[PDB]
């Protein structure tokens, strides 16, 4: 299986503490060493060290001695990564990786758990419609989109018609505004003939604030 | 510090063509035990890395034979014979011979395909958004190639500057094209002091800079 269950995204202010977990499937836990590699925004991977899942011995990379601590939960086939006295520099995605002794390979990488360190607060987004041409309702395929802006932190999920729409749909990378809030757009290419007959509603979600809106275009 | 240096940071290549990525380390990766722990990983879009080749030339389980690696000491090479769309992602080498394992900066494989002009659409701010104090004008460049595309905003016919941000999707895994979105933001106040709002797009796939604009304002 090699299946790894990572814990959810974390938002915290400087000086606090986080503890990320990673549950390894059964019959996988003691067949690998659990490694932690950091990947800061737009930066390369950095090995933080690893923990022995058989003896429980943690080995820390020198660039990670002090605030980081690896621990285990044997009965739960779970490994923990803790960072105390958090700072902006810790903002990154932390990967839980299973590695094999003899080949020294990072065999299986987990989904990664993001950690955002900011003294800002969560802000739900507003969903404005991107009307499919205000005077052009005919012409093969039309406009059609959804603008979700001024939220924090990332990410937001956007699907069209509850997952019904997957064709032409193009959700864009968030962009950080001068306000410190995020903004992004999700557009869908559809046939001008569908306008009128077919209903179009983009469903947005911002779990960091429990926001879950839908907007008819 | 042990640095891994991947020469081509960006590697455009035509479907079916061969691609070659080089990784050069500051220290020999040959271990005192005769082993050379140089691995190659692929990190596809919106995904965690997967191991491809281990210990220089060994294909990992599930890895097509189009992938192969070579090299010794401090010079290594990974080769993708007959590139496919499935190959899109970032390729990075990893050394595990010395102290803390380290990784290379990465190489983004891009699929070369015939030039394709974008379809440009423009969306005026929403009422709900307006009635809240700010105006967001969105200009969309759908399905184009190559990536390089310029978008200039003109209001009252004046080249706007500093009040727009853009985001471009990852190379589509079906047509190999990109998609861009540009947002010009003003205050309901400033949005009123003018009438014509246009976005002048200029792409290689266009004989002359195309522009789209909306009436009111
Ligand atoms: C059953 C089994 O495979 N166990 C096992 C798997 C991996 C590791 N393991 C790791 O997960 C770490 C990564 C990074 C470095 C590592 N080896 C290392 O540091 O060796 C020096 C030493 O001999 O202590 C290889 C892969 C180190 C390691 O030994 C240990 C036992």
């Amino acid at each position: 299986q090699v299946q790894l269950l990572e814990s959810g995204p974390e938002l915290k202010k400087p000086g606090e503490t986080v503890k990320i977990s990673c549950k390894a499937s059964g019959y996988t836990f003691t067949n690998y060493g659990m490694n932690w590699v950091k990947q800061a925004p737009g930066k390369g991977l950095k090995w933080m060290g690893w923990i022995n899942t058989y003896t429980g011995e943690p080995t820390y990379a020198d660039d990670f001695k002090g605030r980081f601590a690896f621990s285990l939960e044997t009965s739960a086939s779970t490994a923990y990564l803790q960072i105390n006295n958090l700072k902006n520099e810790d903002t990154a995605t932390y990967f839980c990786v299973q590695a094999e002794r003899l080949r020294r390979t990072f065999d299986y990488w987990g989904a990664g758990t993001t950690v955002t360190v900011s003294s800002a607060s969560t802000k739900g987004p507003s969903v404005f419609p991107l009307a499919p041409s205000s005077k052009s309702t005919s012409g093969g395929t039309a406009a059609l989109g959804c603008l979700v802006k001024d939220y924090f932190p990332e990410p937001v999920t956007v699907s069209w018609n509850s997952g019904a729409l997957t064709s032409g749909v193009h959700t864009f990378p968030a962009v950080l505004q001068s306000s410190g809030l995020y903004s992004l757009s999700s557009v869908v290419t559809v046939p001008s003939s569908s306008l009128g007959t077919q209903t179009y509603i983009c469903n947005v979600n911002h779990k960091p604030s429990n926001t879950k809106v839908d907007k008819k275009v | 510090e042990l640095v891994m240096t991947q020469t081509p940071l960006s590697l455009p290549v035509s479907l079916g063509d061969q691609a070659s990525i080089s990784c050069r380390s500051s220290q020999s990766l040959l271990h005192s035990n005769g082993n050379t722990y140089l691995h190659w990983y692929l990190q596809k879009p919106g995904q965690s890395p997967k191991l491809l080749i281990y210990k220089v030339s060994n294909r990992f389980s599930g890895v097509p034979d189009r992938f192969s690696g070579s090299g010794s000491g401090t010079d290594f090479t990974l080769k993708i014979s007959r590139v496919e769309a499935e190959d899109l992602g970032v390729y990075f080498c990893s050394q595990v011979t010395h102290v803390p394992p380290t990784f290379g900066g990465g190489t983004k494989l891009e699929i070369k395909r015939t030039v394709a002009a974008p379809s440009v659409f423009i969306f005026p701010p929403s009422d709900e958004q307006l009635k809240s104090g700010t105006a967001s004008v969105v200009c969309l460049l759908n399905n184009f190639y190559p990536r390089e595309a310029k978008v200039q905003w003109k209001v009252d016919n004046a080249l706007q500057s500093g009040n727009s941000q853009e985001s471009v999707t990852e190379q589509d895994s079906k047509d190999s094209t990109y998609s861009l979105s540009s947002t010009l933001t003003l205050s309901k106040a400033d949005y009123e002091k003018h009438k014509v709002y246009a976005c002048e797009v200029t792409h290689q796939g266009l004989s002359s800079p195309v522009t789209k604009s909306f009436n009111r304002g």
